């Protein structure tokens, strides 16, 4: 059920250890660009949310 | 392990036969080359070599 785009859905995360490596499997990826923050060392960073 | 393939997987999942090709262009002894007809040698004249 995603939500239209006119109110989009926004997710808090929380206190976790988020491996952005299992999501591949998740979704089909057609297009996985990414800004200043590169997906490739992201495993290693640590946000304030 | 394994990594089977499915015609109905969508976009994304697919398999993706890929040919990376490597050159080493540094300036060393050159062999592979492309179609340029060679023509005569010329010396004591200014020319585009």
């Amino acid at each position: 059920r995603f939500a239209s785009v006119y109110a989009w859905n926004r997710t808090r995360i929380s206190n976790c250890v988020a491996d952005y490596s299992v999501l591949y499997n998740f979704a089909p990826f057609f297009a996985f660009k990414c800004y200043g923050v590169s997906p490739t060392k992201l495993n290693d960073l640590c946000f304030t949310n | 392990q394994s990594y089977g393939f499915r015609p109905t997987y969508g976009v994304g999942h697919q398999p993706y036969r890929v040919v990376v090709l490597s050159f080493e262009l540094l300036h060393a002894p050159a062999t592979v080359c492309g179609p340029k007809k060679s023509t005569n040698l010329v010396k004591n004249k200014c020319v585009n070599f």
